[PDB]
RNA sequence: AAAAAUGUGAUCUUGCUUGUAAAUACAAUUUUGAGAGGUUAAUAAAUUACAAGUAGUGCUAUUUUUGUAUUUAGGUUAGCUAUUUAGCUUUACGUUCCAGGAUGCCUAGUGGCAGCCCCACAAUAUCCAGGAAGCCCUCUCUGCGGUUUUUCAGAUUAGGUAGUCGAAAAACCUAAGAAAUUUACCUGCU
RNA sequence: GCGCCGGCCAACUCCGUGCCAGCAGCCGCGGUAAUACGGAGGGCGC
RNA sequence: GCUGCAUGGCCGU
RNA sequence: UCUGGUCAGCAUGGC
RNA sequence: GGGAUGCGUAGGAUAGGUGGGAGCGCAAGCGCCGGUGAAAUACCACCCUUCCC
């Protein structure tokens, strides 16, 4: 039962794509002071019209989470712009965040995403003893029984603290 | 040239006609009364700050500003030398006063509400009893150019 | 040069003396060098001490500079002895220091006095290469007074020769001999090309001629 | 910095030559937009520190007390024009922007002012002119720049001089086939 | 009946026309108000 | 709506 | 004199 | 080789140096001494610079 139940694990913030603090080092400044820890990640991809070209990338993203810190942030989080905060928007998996999407090429990767949920939140829920399939070991596959299911999902987080919509 | 010269009524306060020259230099606008406000003041500052009273102090200035010979170019049969020549007596001192006014603006004191104490400074630099300031300066640069190209 | 060469110069030197059979007073031997093909202007001049091998018939003017024992056994040989008290009074007055200098060719120290004596005396006795040599203060001193009598000092300057006390008339030609090789050892030492530069060697007595050797 | 004392073997120091070490920065506006490529090819100035040799000078070579302190400073060796003062900017000769560092040199004083701690003025010459930008241009994306081919009759009613490349078109920029086609000053005959 | 009617050269208006069609001995005329082109009415000459 | 080269008038020079 | 400027002030031939 | 020659300052003075030196001389003088100086000087020598033969 307990264990069936669905919680936040991690969720992490992240940052829009370009170089970051460019004029000092910002950006990141946000984010800090802002859920409590500062990630900063870099990209691969050389040659962008607009962007860099630069290889390893400054490129701004981070956050994550854990358990309590995010409980305290995705709360004052959610309840902030969501004009359909849920529906077609999270899916199947259990949660989501995004926008509109654009035709692009995905699907055979690993699927990190571009989509923007507020400054593309991502929270991910789990339920259950699921870090079975994540753990290095046998690692397992979630049965796609106790897998949630985004009805689930689109209840706990909503029972409280904001509704639906 | 421009006009026959004009006679100037004199000074209202010491007749003399060569202040009332002085103070149109000053005047712009036709704004007459500044005019004449600021270089009574600096008399008053000519008085304070030197013992001397300002008329001598200012007539003494325009003797070290007025040029005697300057140069003026004309040309001869090749490039255009500059002959040196000697200075009309009206004309120096309309140079004398010019450049006092012009040199007085040009010091950095600004004193007084107005311009004023820039000329009451201006002068008594020019007086050879202190035979400086920007104003000689122009005064001896020409003198110098000229004869130079005797 | 060689040994047999060098006495017959003493044996000559000797018997060339002369105005009457000999003079009332005892000459001294002096060996004269010219040297060739050296720059005077480098540090190819020569100022040094060596000790002679029969001292030098004169027992050199010795100064002791030192405390007791040392300053007794200088008394003892009959030296001027420069007592410690006297070496800031001395550096003070330059007048009599400078005399001293001129009146010594040799100067032994005290070694613990060492510090002070250069620091009052050393501006008029190094100039002259007259420092003192230091020995340590419970030392005997007679065998190097012996030596410093019977030391000589070897001084060139700029000028391409030497004239050096090798011994008096009262010695024997064989230890006049011994004397100049140890003074011509020097040399040999000092520049690679050795003895090859002496020019010329030669001989005499106070009185007498020089004889080349 | 001053004073006193011990005392390293008294003692004492302005320099010349060789070896090693580090700064003197850089970015930016702007430029044909951007990145990459020799910011080249060249040759690197000079300031301080330690060692040795050497005239120096015997070499490393001390401790205690006192005021913040009572010390020297400041400038000076940038380019250009000029017969002097001066002036201009502020330093350029591969071209653009900038620092003056060595030695030696100058004022320690003169003038105004009631007075001054208040304002003005001197200084030779040799040393390197050094540092960054910056380099005909080339490749790529691919560039408000600018290519590729064709046609050219005829000015409310027509001509005389003529209008940025003579004009126009479509289009090319990884590709250039392909097709239509003006006017301003100014005027007329029976 | 025949030629001519812009000037030389005597005899003029409308319409058509539109650097066209055309005229022309010379100067020239016609690119939309042409006594200059073509017809018509009128006129001059013979 | 065209033609100030078909013009009046008026104006500039 | 400049085929100066204005038919867009008005007037006016022609289109 | 013989005769000349050697000018910071201080030092009675134009100190090229170095070794010997308490004397050289009837004396005068000269030196030591004293003193100045980085160095001391008579007298005996040797080594130099420059000039002459």
């Amino acid at each position: 039962n307990p264990m069936r139940d669905l919680k936040i694990e991690k969720l992490v913030l992240n940052i829009s794509v370009g170089e970051s603090g460019d004029r000092l080092t910002r950006a990141s400044k946000v984010l800090e002071q802002l859920s409590g820890q500062t990630p900063v990640q870099s990209k691969a991809r050389y040659t962008v019209r607009t962007f860099g070209i630069r290889r390893n990338e400054k490129i701004a993203v981070h956050v994550t989470v854990r358990g309590p810190k995010a409980e305290e942030i995705l709360e004052r989080g959610l309840k902030v712009k969501e004009y359909q905060l849920r529906d077609r928007n999270f899916s199947a998996t259990g949660n989501f965040g995004f926008g509109i999407d654009e035709h692009i090429d995905l699907g055979i990767k690993y699927d990190p995403s571009i989509g923007i949920f507020g400054m593309d939140f991502y929270v991910v829920m789990n339920r259950p003893g699921a870090r079975v399939t994540r753990r290095k070991r046998c690692k397992g596959t979630v049965g796609n029984s106790h897998k949630t299911t985004k009805e689930d999902t689109v209840s706990w987080f909503k029972q409280k603290y904001d509704a639906d919509v | 040239r421009y006009a026959n010269k004009r006679f100037r009524k004199a000074q209202c306060p010491i007749i003399e006609r060569l202040t009332n020259s002085l103070m149109m230099n000053g005047r712009n606008n036709g704004k007459k009364l500044k005019a004449v406000r600021i270089i009574k003041h600096t008399l008053d500052i000519i008085n304070v700050l030197t013992d001397q009273n300002p008329i001598q102090v200012v007539v003494d200035a325009i003797t070290n500003t007025g040029p005697r010979e300057d140069t003026t170019r004309v040309g001869g049969g090749g490039a255009a030398r500059r002959q040196a020549v000697d200075v009309s007596p009206l004309r120096r001192v309309n140079q004398a006063i010019a450049l006092l006014t012009i040199g007085a603006r040009e010091a950095a004191f600004r004193n007084i509400k107005t311009i004023a104490e820039t000329l009451a400074e201006e002068l008594i630099n020019a007086a050879k009893g202190s035979s400086t300031s920007y104003a000689i300066k122009k005064k001896d640069e020409l003198e110098r150019v000229a004869k130079s190209n005797r | 040069i060689t040994s047999s060469q060098v006495r017959e110069h003493v044996k000559e030197l000797l018997k060339y003396s002369n105005e009457t059979k000999k003079r009332n007073f005892l000459e001294t031997v002096e060996l004269q060098v010219g040297l060739k093909n050296y720059d005077p202007q480098r540090d190819k001049r020569f100022s040094g001490s060596l000790k002679l091998p029969n001292c030098p018939r004169p027992n050199m003017s010795i100064c002791i500079f030192g405390d007791a024992f040392d300053v007794d056994r200088a008394k003892s040989c009959g030296v001027d002895a420069m007592s410690v008290d006297d070496l800031k009074k001395l550096n003070k007055n330059k007048k009599l220091i400078k005399k001293l200098s001129k009146k010594y060719n040799a100067f032994i120290a005290s070694e613990v006095l060492i510090k002070q004596v250069p620091r009052l005396l050393g501006p008029q006795l190094s100039k002259a290469g007259k420092f003192p040599t230091p020995v340590s203060h419970n030392d005997d001193l007679y065998g190097k007074v012996t030596d410093v009598r019977s030391t000589i000092k070897f001084q060139l300057k700029k000028v391409l020769c030497l004239a050096v006390a090798v011994g008096n008339v009262e010695m024997e030609e064989d230890v006049l001999v011994n004397q100049i090789l140890m003074s011509v050892n020097f040399f040999v030492s000092l520049l690679k090309k050795n003895w090859q530069n002496v020019g010329s060697l030669v001989v005499k007595s106070s009185m007498g001629p020089a004889f080349r050797l």
